[PDB]
């Protein structure tokens, strides 16, 4: 029943794409059919960063705790839906986020460091609050993102701090030797790098 | 068991009882159900006929002690409880019988609720993803039922 209702609303929004985000706002207001909201933002994206990153980050990190719990339950339940396959919109948006990861990966650009920071914080929100367990490819591209070298700006300092905190928190996503040597060489580079005056090295030392 | 029974009369009126005595009794029962469980079964049977809700509190305390003692549950005590015959006339003369069943059901429902956690929810979301877990208690319960 829920699948048929979501499909009907999806076709209705395909017929009137100008009002798709209005339907997504109705979804987050009435606080049911999260898959419909995710699917609508995905069909809408189909530059900034993306409506997807903004939407799910605001859902998982907004002031409204009811929305946070609701979307966390959605993520948890969707994770068990065959553990793969495009049947669930969860894997569709996971692939979209991974595609964004490829998009911003390269030395990291001056323009992409803030987008990388927002994406990294969103991934932190997912795997920390929503209980998402990343796949091997997701973990690999996350590690590829963390170990990038931003061009020594305050945004770069923030990005490096966030990546380091992700490694400290979700250290289970390394689970391999080549990624271990990648992260230790990244740590050694970070130690050697001290031109970040214009609060990262303090965190590392601490 | 005789020494414990004799000391119970003095311990009931005394207010010096602490959680250490309950923990020691639970550890002794888990490690050896030869003597202590035999009297404990009769004591629990008598407690189910009382008007005050005392079976639920005792069951909750026992479950908490067992959980804190790393699943200190005696498998051989179940055979003694099944072979124990409630042939006393005081137990048969208790008018309120459904109350014991209700108390047992409430105790069972509250004992399963001890596994509720947000980390258990994340492990349930990790099942078909990270690692299939959060089911050891159920398996142990199935083994006990067997």
């Amino acid at each position: 029943g829920g699948r048929r209702r979501t499909d009907a609303l999806r076709f209705l929004c395909k017929m009137n794409p100008s009002q798709a985000l209005k339907v997504r706002g109705m979804v987050v207001e009435e606080c049911h059919l999260p898959g419909l909201g995710v699917a609508l933002t995905l069909d809408h994206t189909k530059d900034g960063v993306s409506d997807l990153v903004c939407f799910v980050s605001g859902l998982l990190l907004g002031t409204n705790a009811k929305v946070r719990t609701w979307f966390g339950t959605f993520i948890r339940n969707g994770q068990q839906r065959k553990r793969e396959t495009s049947s669930s919109v969860l894997w569709q948006m996971r692939r979209q986020l991974l595609l964004e990861l490829m998009g911003i990966l390269p030395g990291l650009k001056e323009e992409h460091v803030v987008k990388a920071s927002a994406l990294l914080r969103l991934y932190c929100a997912l795997m920390g609050i929503a209980g998402l367990k990343p796949t091997e490819e997701e973990a690999e591209q996350l590690l590829q993102l963390m170990t990038s070298r931003p061009p020594a700006t305050p945004a770069g300092v923030r990005f490096v701090s966030l990546s380091f905190c992700m490694l400290l928190a979700f250290s289970t996503l390394v689970s391999t030797p080549e990624q271990e040597q990648l992260m230790v060489v990244w740590l050694s580079w970070m130690i050697k790098e001290e031109a970040y005056f214009e609060s990262f090295g303090e965190m590392l030392l601490l | 068991l005789g020494t414990t029974i004799k000391l119970v009369i003095f311990n009931e009126l005394s207010s010096a009882r602490n959680p250490n005595n309950m923990q020691v009794l639970y550890t002794a029962l888990q490690h050896s159900s030869e003597l202590a469980p035999k009297f404990l079964a009769m004591v629990f049977q008598d407690l189910l006929t009382n008007k005050d809700d005392y079976l639920r509190a005792s069951r909750a305390l026992l479950r908490e002690i067992i959980k804190q003692t790393k699943h200190e549950i005696n498998f051989q005590a179940f055979c003694l409880g099944l072979m124990q015959e409630r042939k006393e006339p005081q137990y048969l003369e208790m008018e309120f019988k459904e109350r014991f069943v209700v108390h047992i059901t409430d105790v069972l429902a509250v004992s399963m609720m001890l596994g509720i956690t947000a980390q258990v929810k994340e492990a349930g979301i990790a099942w078909d993803k990270g690692e299939k877990r959060n089911l050891e208690v159920l398996r142990s319960f199935q083994n006990q039922i067997a």
